[PDB]
């Protein structure tokens, strides 16, 4: 509706300001009554899938699983490394950016003291033992599951972890029905899986889809991450250290360009009018 | 001012005047059943309309017919109170006079052969009582109104049904009152389809060929002709200029001598403008403009006789000159556009597999009755019987007015049968919506939904029963005899009575009346439910039918609905909303002409409202000139905006017309959130009536209209003077000008004493007038259960502090004081009923005796000699109420128990105890005993003492009918003999009966004396003709159940006080339970020493956003400081003149408050009765959206010498220390809801188990165990508790041989479970093996 | 089945059409099946004929009187005493169902409320194994040949 | 089974077994009379309908309704669905030694709850009979039934020794996660409402505006040690979903 409710509950609403407010007070009240059925069916379905999953071993002796990484995409840090990795078990012998410092006998419980040891150094990528990669037939082992969260140690044997999983995903289910790339902070510019070409001005332009912007500070970890398309225009280059407050990448949100790596002349060939092309000029410019 | 208002005038804080008073609230129940039951000649309603829609009926062969004459309702054989006692339906018999006319099939029209004309009885219809309920089997029921879709035609569309396109498909739909449905629809190839009764879809031309339309006529109704001419060499067509609007030129068009548009160019609107200004209608057109056209006629050659092209055929170039070679200079084709004139009919005729009428009637038979081979005459009668028969189709002129007003016709009246002009005009209007003109409807609009009340739903159920007459009469006039058959012989009464009996008692809309309030009864009758037969479903309703449409304004309240799965489907009628003659809701509006707001009131429905533009009720008014603002806020076309002063047509009548009756009783509603106003309006209907009624100090003005219109009080029919007041009877002597000139003029009111309601509460009427005071018409003589001098009083109002007290009001808990419990403020009386029925048993009849085997003599100390408890006894749990025994069989002794009888010698006789005992947890007081007895069965000594006590009352309560009658008529008897002559010592001192033998005169005074003798002959014979009719209604045997010998009904009366756990609530959606009952000396007290009654948590106020309870608290303290200054000036005995100054000063405090009350008119006797009712506090009326402002509350706090902040300084009660910050103290009006902890608490160790599954039962009445469902098993598996889970599946529930071992193991002290296989698992194994599937256990 | 009996008994020398005779056999075979079958607790055909006689006469009392007839006054028109009229009215019931929904929502049936009134109570079960052990103690204290005949008698 | 007032109440399967038998005995009557083969075909087509409606009612054609117009409950409807044996009588059950009441706020410690005395006498009833027989205060079990129902002075001193160190389970439905049923040691109060601790209200999602909770007595000796070592209220202060504490003061 075009006008707001300019009154509050201390001055009291109007009659038309009150009839408007009961549009959205029943729209949310009929939502709460009609979505506890949609979440009680999802929790019943999740119990069945994870019915007979019981920790039935101690160490299955398997190799690596999921590599962990921050969730820094789009904007700022939302999960740091101390939130995703605390409680897991390291899969392979991990070391520091200053190399040859093994912290593990290939599998330890990574508790709060080892988390502060990862806080100190510039390490921001670990490989942990996941549960999908567990090699036990008919169950998992206590090392591929990691810490029992409700107690605070390594999990025991015979603990029904599949019912704990379903009741932890289905419990908040009744609660939650409802251009330009600017660098913000002093960090380096590194492009990975890169393909590029030095453009017509003295900058760099990107000519591959699988390249993304990485922001490395003075220590060695990545803090910010941006996506840049094929044929965009970058205002700076690679391998540099540029501070924040600069719209470093730019492209047209309409145009998807076809930019060329090769420096050479271009002639008309194999495009005959009436067969593959048409003749359309811009009568305002002429070019 | 009325006399009921002059005792306690409630101070108004409203500003706007009130132009229309609140109507009779129960008008949708009484005015709807009166149409069903009264007689009407031609404007057909109710029973007379249904008798004409079945009768007259002629026979199968045609030689006889029945004819309807009239009907009449006999009087009911019992009153309303004689039906609530026996448990029978209050109803009246229906007697119908019919006539049988018989013809002869030898004579041509030999009409007069046999005529029999008599009166037939067909069923009993249940009567509606004075307040709108129905006594069905002794319980008061309410039939709820139903908001269903109105019949007629309806156009809609879907958005995203075909996902691979993203197109819009439009559908037309005809809905009758009675008969099949008929949908037209589109599909993503833009063809038109038809499904009847949601069957398979047929192409839509297959019904046009069934209506006998050839392809020449189907093409004419939907398409315009493009005529072609040939002037012997080239082609010319008559061109309309407004045809090429935005279409690409196929060739180069010209004029007579000028070129307009080149090839491949849009013919612009300039060229549409150009062609009329040269005025050229014939254009030379080439041959390539024709290759792709569609011929519109059947074209042949008249020389040979063979066709060149049939109708609806694509023309080609070699067919073109072949038409010119056939001798045609005139060729007509079909105008087809891609944009605005689509070829939807012509592309559907390609998909049609039929070609003629009889081939099309088969294709409806193969869909309607598939599998059965069709014939000619069976296929013809099926299409006629769908929509074109009076007996199997009805549009029901509500649905004919709405059918015509959707096709933009002019007629209102018509017929309930479709025609060819109705079907084709629906297909044309659907095609226009596909072309682009017009738009689709919405179901949720209140002009498309219709209300169907009790007198209509009982009339639809009476036509259903009358169809069963039309079977058995037409199967009797051919079979039965002719010269003997009377109409009473052929007419049955069982199927017609059982169609009405199955509606009042078995329908989804006939439900138990909520009877724990006067408000609960008045809002259950004004209820609008979208459920029921022909309505929605709680599962199958979407988000759209549950919302608040903008047409709900003034017709359906938006904050009166449940908050479960019934949230949008159960609605409530507004205060001023009424009903049309067709059933659509309307609303009053003040007419506004030329700026002057007139005081004539129009009732506008939902469609007619959207044309005009209507101002608000909050708009300021400059003394009958115009409004004070240039841009008055209004609402036009369904949306709000700002409009001028002469642009305004209507205005809202009141400021309450948007809300319901229960939602208009909340003061400061506009300060409450709409979430807490929905919760506060729901809990207000659950408040239990208390011991003493207490008016609210802060009210809304609408309390006096709920109490009088609920019918639970006793208002005065005629004005007069009170003569004799009892606790149970009011006798008022009528004024002389209101006395009709025949009767004695005495109105007598008998009040209902302590009676059970539906919810086992107390109904008790107490008189509120004293001896010898005048009573006007409409004055309140007796308060109801929860009224106070005619004002609705649902709860009590007590001193509330807002602070946290030591965690005892942690999260919605309430801390109550001991002084509230000692004063019995929330003490309620509950009445119960306990039936002990002794039946016929094949081993012998059971008997109601006091001689009960194996029980003490103290257990018999409450029963009488017959075995029934004394009236007045104070019983406790476990005590015997009615002693009853059954005869036993032969017991099978054990080996050990055969020895115990053979040692001490106690034999067990043929008598077994099954006496009715008091249910445990109840401690009551027996107030009534009713004994029913089958006819022929001998009555006991107490069944004779009860019927003798009823018989003395029917002699005494009938005596005072006749004795107070002659209280004013004994003066008529004597003084007429004293008229015309004085015998002042010759008549009076003698005995009274010898007064007609006085001094005798001539012929004149003996003609008077026989009228004095006929007065005695009338008065003697009028008392006996009704005395025996009651003497045979008392000693008569009763209509009991089969096998039942006698029933004893014992009524208890419990008295429940409040308790930690009892749920209390306020009017602003702030519920809670009592957590503690604190002593007086521990409660916080102010500097005067007065402690606080209830301490409420202040953290429930800001997060819930209901600021009504803060403003109601500050106004209740402002309204108590006036009652404390009156109570000071009454105990101190100042004067009646200084009490005249202060009470007048407190009555005019606002700025422009609406009422003006002047104490200069009131006498000193009237002032001292008003000031006695105002010593507890001055009641104050704060209306719904017209309330008191904070400046008017803070000015009222200065008048009572209280702080304007509303916050005083409180001291701690336990340590004596002063609290650091001042605490809000005031008077909130608190209710006691019907969720008591006496009814909720339950426990069970071992009890009864189910029959098939052998698991324990369910519910508190079954002594059942708690359900350990699926979700509680998953929590025991996540913990790891395996032995806790195994015992709840086997020995707590279902293992039969292992749960009797666990019982003895606990008595022996060995906590050890020995489990087995549950009895529910091998009930499952016998069921899969009974399906032919071998399931077994593969053992070790 | 009644039509195939009527074909066997039919004679064309009688001079009547076949539909005059076969209608008696089809109406006999159909009404015999409603009296044998169509009921759970089977009532014999002589009591069905008496029950149907009460339902045609109680409709005649509903015609003249306008009320339901009392069994004391219904007994006059039937030429039967009051005890047999009241006993024919004992058989008036049909079995209801156990799956009939006596709650207005689809959660509760009538079969969930019917109690197994058959087996035993665990107080009555534990007071028997206490009584079986008291007799083993009292009889052990008596003389062995009084205690032998007291276990045998 | 016979009901109270001279009626009977049957299963829907007895009506489905009767038309199987009636249409099967009548087929043996048509194979004896040598009926024509249209009557014998219709009888075999009628026996197929009766056997199919017994096994699965509304599956092959229109469902065979009774005399109420609602369909007869067949054999497959007793296993299949929410109201079948698998979901209503096997995975969840009604349970003895249990009750419910309205909850209100407690002064309690974290491992305690307030149980009413009229409620705890009925839940712990065979535990009292085992000590009124052992202490010589009743000579038989049916004399202890008389003393408990009388509520004599020695009953409330034996109930206080039975309840000591005996944990009890408190359940609030809906049980969305595992902390919706925890164990507490009872403290006997004289009222009708259960008194809960204010710090466990976040786990139950319970406020005192009219809510109810169920009580369950652990019977054997291994169920009284799982309630103390696995489900006690002091054992559960962290959450199993995330590692955050669940006893935050509200």
């Amino acid at each position: 509706i075009e006008t707001p409710i300019t009154a509050n509950f201390r001055e009291g609403l109007n009659v038309l300001q009150y009839f408007i407010s009961t549009h959205g007070a029943r729209k949310g009240l009929a939502d709460t009554a009609l979505k506890t059925a949609n979440s009680g069916y999802l929790t019943r379905r999740l119990v069945d899938v994870a019915q007979d999953l019981v920790v039935t071993e101690d160490d299955c002796g398997t190799h690596e699983g999921i590599m962990m990484t921050p969730v820094i995409e789009g904007g700022d840090v939302k999960e740091p490394l101390r939130d995703r990795v605390l409680g897991r078990v390291t899969a392979e012998d991990v070391l520091k950016p200053g190399t040859a410092d093994i912290l593990v006998p290939r599998n330890t419980l990574l508790h709060e003291q080892w988390c502060d040891l990862l806080e100190e150094n510039s390490v921001d990528a670990v490989k942990v033992r996941s549960v999908v990669s567990c090699d036990t037939d008919f169950g998992v082992c206590a090392h591929c599951y990691g810490r029992d969260l409700a107690r605070g140690h390594i999990i025991n044997k015979g603990e029904a972890i599949g019912v704990i999983a379903a009741q932890s995903i289905g419990e908040p289910g009744t609660q939650l029905t409802m251009s330009s790339i600017q660098v913000k902070n002093k960090g380096s510019i590194k492009l990975s899986n890169v393909k590029s070409v030095v453009n017509s001005s003295g900058k760099l332009v990107i000519t591959s889809r699988n390249t993304e912007l990485k922001l490395i500070d003075e220590f060695g970890r990545t803090k910010e991450s941006y996506k840049v398309p094929y044929g965009a225009v970058l205002a700076k280059g690679d391998g540099e250290q540029v501070a924040g407050g600069e719209t470093v990448a730019n492209w047209d949100p309409h145009t998807m360009p076809v930019i060329t790596e090769v420096s050479g002349f271009v002639r008309f060939t194999d495009m005959i009018d009436g067969q593959t092309i048409t003749r359309q000029t811009d009568e305002l410019t002429g070019l | 001012y009325s006399y009921t208002e002059k005792k306690r005038i409630r101070k108004d804080f409203g500003k706007r005047p009130q132009v229309l008073d609140v109507p009779y609230l129960l008008s949708i129940q009484l005015d709807s059943f009166q149409k069903f039951i009264e007689q009407d000649p031609e404007g057909q309603y109710g029973l007379e309309a249904a008798f004409r829609s079945v009768f007259p009926i002629q026979s199968y062969s045609g030689n006889s017919e029945l004819q309807y004459v009239s009907y009449r309702l006999g009087e009911p054989v019992f009153d309303v109170q004689e039906c609530q006692i026996r448990g029978v339906t209050y109803s009246a018999p229906l007697r119908v006079k019919l006539r049988l006319v018989i013809y002869e099939r030898e004579a041509p029209e030999g009409t007069v052969k046999d005529i029999k004309e008599q009166e037939v009885y067909m069923g009993e219809i249940p009567l509606m009582t004075d307040n709108g309920t129905f006594v069905i089997n002794g319980t008061e029921r309410v039939i709820v109104s139903q908001l269903h879709r109105s019949p007629g035609v309806f156009f809609d569309s879907d958005k995203g049904k075909t996902h691979s396109s993203g197109k819009v498909l439009y559908n037309a739909r005809i809905i009758p009152y009675r008969g099949s449905w008929l949908d037209f629809e589109f599909d993503p190839k833009d063809n038109l389809f038809v499904r009847i009764d949601r069957r398979r879809k047929l192409p839509a031309t297959i019904i046009l060929r069934a209506l006998n339309y050839t392809t020449e006529q189907i093409l004419d109704l939907f398409f315009e002709k493009v005529i072609f001419e040939i002037r012997d060499n080239k082609l010319q067509m008559e061109l309309v200029p407004e045809r090429l609007r935005g279409e690409t030129a196929s060739f180069d068009i010209e004029a007579n001598g000028k070129v307009y548009v080149e090839k491949g160019r849009r013919i612009t609107a300039r060229h549409i403008r150009q062609l009329e200004k040269d005025d050229v209608k014939l254009i030379e057109v080439p041959v390539e403009y024709i290759a792709g056209k569609v011929v519109a006629k059947d074209y042949i050659d008249e020389s040979t006789g063979e066709l060149i092209c049939a109708a609806n055929m694509e023309l080609s170039l070699d067919l073109l000159a072949k038409l010119s070679q056939s001798g045609h200079k005139r060729i007509e084709t079909l105008f087809t556009n891609d944009l605005d004139h689509g070829p939807y009919i012509s592309e559907t005729l390609r998909v049609d597999p039929t070609n003629d009428r009889l081939s099309a009637l088969v294709e409806i038979y193969r869909m309607m009755r598939p599998g059965e081979p069709p014939t000619r005459e069976a296929a013809e009668s099926l299409f006629e019987n769908l929509f074109f028969s009076e007996d199997r189709y009805d549009l029901s002129a509500v649905g004919r007015m709405k059918f015509n007003r959707s096709l933009l016709r002019e007629e209102i009246e018509g017929s309930g049968i479709l025609s060819k002009d109705d079907i084709i005009d629906v297909m044309k209007k659907l095609i226009d919506i596909r072309n682009g003109k017009g738009e689709v409807d919405d179901i949720d609009h209140l002009g498309n939904r219709r209300i169907r009340s009790v007198g209509e739903m009982a009339e639809n159920q009476f036509r259903v029963g009358l169809v069963r007459v039309e079977r058995a009469v037409k199967e009797r006039l051919s079979l039965g005899d002719l010269d003997t058959l009377m109409p009473q012989d052929m007419i049955n009464a069982k199927p017609i009575s059982a169609a009405v009996k199955e509606f009042f008692g078995s329908s989804q809309l006939s439900q138990f009346m909520v009877q724990n309030n006067p408000l609960s009864e008045i809002t259950h009758k004004r209820r609008i439910s979208a459920l029921g037969p022909g309505g929605l479903t709680r599962e199958r309703a979407g988000f759209e039918v549950r919302d608040v449409h903008p047409t709900h304004y003034g017709r359906v309240c938006p904050i009166e609905t449940p908050e479960g799965p019934n949230i949008g489907l159960i609605n409530s009628l507004s205060v001023y909303a009424q009903t049309n003659e067709y059933g659509f809701l309307e609303t009053p509006y003040r007419k506004v002409t030329d700026g002057v707001v007139t005081d004539e009131i129009h009732y506008l429905s939902a469609i007619e409202e959207g044309n005009y533009v209507i101002a608000q009720a909050n708009s300021n008014l400059d003394e009958e000139g115009h409004f004070v603002e240039d841009l008055v806020t209004c609402r036009s076309k369904g949306e709000s905006s700002l409009f001028s002063r002469d642009q305004v047509d209507y205005m809202d009548v009141s400021t309450q017309q948007v809300v319901s009756v229960g939602a208009s009783l909340i003061p400061f509603l506009e300060h409450d959130d709409a979430n807490r106003a929905l919760m506060g309006a729901n809990m207000q209907r659950q408040a239990v009536p208390t011991l003493r009624a207490d008016k609210p100090l802060v009210g809304t003005g609408m309390e006096r209209a709920v109490a009088v219109d609920s019918g639970v009080t006793a208002v005065a029919k005629r004005g007069g003077v009170v003569q004799y007041v009892d606790a149970s009877r009011i006798v008022i002597k009528v004024n002389e000008d209101e006395m009709y000139p025949g009767e004695a003029g005495i109105d007598i009111y008998n009040l209902t004493k302590y009676t059970r309601s539906n919810q086992n509460t107390c109904i008790n009427q107490m008189p509120c007038v004293s001896l010898g005071e005048p009573v006007e018409r409409g004055d309140v003589l007796a308060d109801g259960p929860s009224t106070d001098l005619g004002e609705l009083a649902l709860g009590q109002n007590m001193r509330v502090a807002f602070m946290p007290w030591n965690g005892y009001n942690f999260e919605d808990s309430i801390l109550v004081s001991e002084r509230v419990v000692q004063e019995d403020r929330f003490t309620t009386i509950h009445i119960q009923e306990l039936a002990c029925v002794s039946r016929d048993t094949k081993l012998g009849p059971e008997e109601i005796t006091a001689d009960i085997p194996n029980v003490g003599e103290a257990a018999l100390s409450k029963l009488d000699e017959s075995g029934i408890v004394y009236i007045g006894a104070e019983v406790t749990g476990g005590d015997i109420l009615v002693g009853k025994v059954t005869p036993k069989g032969e017991t099978q002794l054990t080996p050990e128990e055969k020895l115990l009888r053979a040692i001490f010698g106690e034999k067990a006789s043929d008598v077994k105890d099954s006496s009715l005992r008091v249910p445990n947890g109840v401690s009551g007081t027996v107030i009534d005993v009713q004994v029913f007895t089958r006819d022929g069965v001998e009555k006991d000594k107490r069944a004779l003492e009860i019927e003798e006590m009823q018989l003395k009352q029917a002699k005494k309560d009938l005596s005072e009918e006749l004795q107070i009658l002659e209280a004013g008529l004994f003066s008529r008897i004597r003084a007429v003999l004293v008229a015309g002559g004085v015998e002042a010592e010759k008549l009076d001192k003698l005995p009274r009966d010898r007064w007609l033998e006085l001094g005798l005169t001539d012929e004149e005074k003996q003609n008077q004396l026989e009228q004095l003798a006929e007065q005695y002959d009338e008065l003697k014979h009028e008392f006996e003709k009704k005395l025996e009719a009651k003497r045979r209604k008392i000693t008569q045997g009763d209509d009991l159940a089969p096998g039942v010998l006698k029933i004893v009904k014992v009524y208890l009366a419990v008295k429940r006080r409040i308790q930690p756990g009892d749920k209390m609530a306020g009017r602003h959606g702030n519920k809670g339970v009592i957590s503690k009952i604190n002593p007086i000396e521990d409660m916080p007290y102010d500097e005067n020493g007065t402690p606080v009654d209830i301490v409420l948590n202040p953290l429930g106020v800001p997060s819930r956003m209901n600021i009504g309870q803060i403003l109601e608290t500050h106004l209740g303290m402002a309204a108590k400081g006036i009652g404390d200054k009156i109570n000071a000036m009454l105990k101190q005995q100042q004067e009646v003149a200084k009490l005249r100054e202060f009470i007048q000063r407190a009555y005019d405090l606002g700025a422009d408050v609406r009422q003006k009350v002047d104490l200069s008119t009131f006498s000193d006797e009237e002032v001292m009765r008003l000031a006695e009712n105002l010593r507890k506090g001055m009641p104050i009326a704060t209306p719904v959206f017209d309330g008191a402002k904070e400046a008017e509350i803070k000015e009222l706090l200065k008048l009572g010498d209280l702080p304007t902040s509303g916050q005083i300084r409180l001291y701690d009660g336990r340590t004596g220390e002063q609290f650091e910050r001042p605490v809000t103290v005031g008077y909130m009006y608190m209710l006691k809801l019907n969720h008591l902890v006496d009814d909720k608490m339950h426990a069970r160790s071992t009890g009864s188990y189910s029959l098939v599954t052998q698991q324990p039962l369910g519910g508190k009445a079954q002594f059942g165990g708690q359900r350990f469902g699926e979700m509680e098993v998953w929590a025991l598996e996540a913990y790891g508790a395996a032995y806790t889970l195994q015992e709840m599946l086997t020995v707590k529930s279902d293992d039969v041989n292992g749960r009797t071992k666990m019982y003895k193991n606990i008595v022996d002290g060995n906590h050890q479970m020995e489990p087995g296989m549950p009895e529910s698992f091998n009930v499952l194994l016998k069921e899969i093996r009974s399906l032919g599937i071998n399931i077994e256990l593969e053992d070790e | 089945i009644g039509l195939m009996k009527a074909v066997d008994k039919f004679e064309y020398r009688r001079g009547y059409k076949f539909s005059t005779y076969a209608t008696w056999w089809i109406r006999q075979a159909i009404t015999r099946s409603i009296a044998d079958q169509a009921r759970t607790i089977r009532i014999p055909v002589h009591m069905i004929e008496t029950i149907n006689k009460l339902n045609r006469i109680s409709r005649q009392m509903l015609q003249e009187m306008g009320r339901e007839p009392t069994p004391e006054e219904l007994a006059e028109r039937m030429l039967m005493p009051e005890d047999k009229i009241r006993k024919v009215l004992k058989i008036a019931k049909e079995p209801i169902s156990m799956e009939t929904p006596i709650g207005d929502d689809e959660d509760s049936h009538l079969g969930d409320f019917i109690e197994d009134t058959t087996l035993e109570l665990p107080l009555d079960s534990a007071t028997t194994e206490s009584l079986r052990a008291a007799t083993h103690d009292v009889l052990a204290g008596l003389t062995a040949r009084e205690a032998k005949v007291l276990r045998m008698r | 089974v016979p009901l109270d007032g001279g009626r009977f109440a049957t299963s829907d399967l007895n009506d489905l077994y009767r038309r199987v038998i009636n249409r099967n005995n009548r087929l043996k009557r048509l194979l004896d009379l040598a009926a024509p083969d249209i009557i014998v075909r219709n009888e075999k087509r009628m026996l197929q309908e009766a056997v199919d409606a017994l096994l699965d009612n509304g599956r092959r054609g229109r469902a065979i309704t009774g005399s109420n117009k609602r369909p007869l409950k067949s054999l497959a409807d007793m296993i299949k669905g929410k109201q079948g044996r698998f979901r209503q009588n096997l995975l969840g059950k009604r349970v003895d030694y249990s009750g419910r009441s309205v909850i209100t706020v407690g002064y309690l410690r974290l491992h305690q709850c307030g149980l009413p005395k009229k409620m705890a006498l009925e839940l712990f009833k065979p535990f009292i009979y085992g000590k009124l027989e052992l202490r010589g205060l009743a000579t038989t079990i049916k004399a202890a039934k008389k003393m408990v129902e009388r509520e004599e002075a020695v009953v409330w001193d034996i109930l206080d020794e039975v309840i000591r160190e005996h944990p009890v389970l408190l359940n609030r439905a809906p049980t969305l996660h595992r902390l919706g049923i925890q164990a507490f040691e009872p403290v006997l109060i004289e009222g009708k409402a259960i008194q809960l601790h204010p710090l466990v209200c976040a786990a139950y999602n319970a406020d005192f505006d009219g809510d109810q909770m169920a009580v369950h007595v652990p019977l054997t000796l291994e169920a009284q040690l799982e309630a103390r070592a696995l489900m006690m209220s002091t054992n559960n202060i962290l959450s199993p979903a995330n590692g955050e504490p669940i006893i935050v003061p509200s």
